[PDB]
């Protein structure tokens, strides 16, 4: 039988709700409920305001830096290394 | 906008309305490109379209794999594997082996609606709002792919998957990426096998660099509108696994 979505429907909006790439929307900025935790942690260490994350002009520049330096993956790996480093450095001989 | 304080209201709303309808113009151009290309490639290049469609999907399954790989808690089994996730992982294998079966070893007549749905689940599912019902997603998709008229009954397979995946999604949310990766690795093997068996029936091999084109246009759509991408993904899927 007929598939409701045919080639003429390409690009039409989904009737479902979607997270968004790297939790970022290019008009509304970062969705703060579905932001990544480790990315948030990075942003807090940088003093970045919730209003700067939700601003279009500034969130783009954050988004773009994050893509520059190796995507969210590199950031995650970095906070993680830092945590296992902080694990061994809490040890007292 | 005379006052200092109404001029900002005017400016902000001005901007909001414009850059919205501006981003709609963009999306529309990318859509119309992707539309004329796929339409032509279907109507001309016949089974090379099909062949590239698998690879565009195949590429999108691998992408959710590595994306969701980097959300998993510990690769180590830190306590007992909860019940809900064992049941979810098993449902992935069963619904996928059965979507494989409706298509390859049927009973008199091959049908691919089940393949199509779980493929959409595998690519599009990890992108859904955590609030979205996986049961509902799967139900909506058997209608969108035909299903209601088709003489196979899917209500058994959907409730297997929806039930299992939704139990994890609400009760053990941090374990969901574990299930998404499983779904993608099984789907990724399943697709690549369908691609290699459809290759056997006389074909231009390296002109399925279409794949790099579509996955370029689709990647542009995705950053503009994840939802629009998910819709045009399910359009591609609807042209696959049929006959």
């Amino acid at each position: 039988k007929k598939k409701r979505l045919t080639k003429a429907d390409i690009g039409t909006p989904s009737n479902f709700q979607h997270i968004g790439h790297v939790g970022w929307d290019p008009n509304t900025g970062f969705d703060l409920n579905n932001l990544d935790p480790e990315l948030k942690n990075l942003f807090d260490m940088c003093g970045i305001s919730e209003a700067q994350l939700k601003d279009r002009e500034t969130s783009k520049v954050i988004y773009d830096f994050i893509e520059k330096t190796g995507g969210v993956e590199a950031v995650k790996n970095e906070l993680r290394r830092q945590a296992e480093n902080l694990y061994f450095q809490g040890l007292e001989h | 906008a005379m006052s200092s304080e109404v001029a900002k209201l005017v400016s902000e709303l001005k901007d909001a309305v414009h850059s919205h309808a501006e981003s709609q113009k963009v999306l529309k151009k990318v859509s119309q490109e992707l539309q004329t290309k796929w339409t032509d490639w279907e109507n001309n290049r016949g089974p090379d379209y099909l062949l590239h469609g698998y690879r565009v999907i195949a590429r999108a399954l691998q992408q959710t794999y590595t994306e969701q790989s980097m959300l998993i808690e510990g690769t180590s089994s830190t306590g007992p594997v909860p019940q809900a996730v064992t049941v979810a992982k098993d449902a992935v294998t069963q619904t996928v082996r059965g979507a494989i079966k409706n298509l390859e070893n049927p009973k008199p007549d091959p049908d691919g609606v089940l393949m199509q749905v779980v493929i959409s689940l595998g690519i599009e599912g990890p992108t859904l709002d955590p609030g979205e019902s996986i049961q509902n997603f799967l139900e909506t998709r058997v209608s969108d792919f035909g299903g209601d008229d088709s003489d196979i009954d899917y209500t058994s397979d959907i409730a297997r998957l929806g039930s299992a995946l939704d139990r994890v999604r609400e009760n053990h949310p941090n374990e969901m990426p574990r299930i998404w990766i499983a779904l993608a690795r099984e789907l990724g093997a399943a697709v690549h096998s369908h691609a290699t068996s459809v290759r056997i029936a006389n074909h231009t091999r390296d002109v399925v660099r279409m794949a790099n084109e579509s996955s370029r246009l689709l990647q542009g759509m995705k950053v503009l509108s994840v939802g629009a991408w998910a819709n045009t993904m399910t359009v591609l899927i609807g042209d696959l696994f049929e006959h």
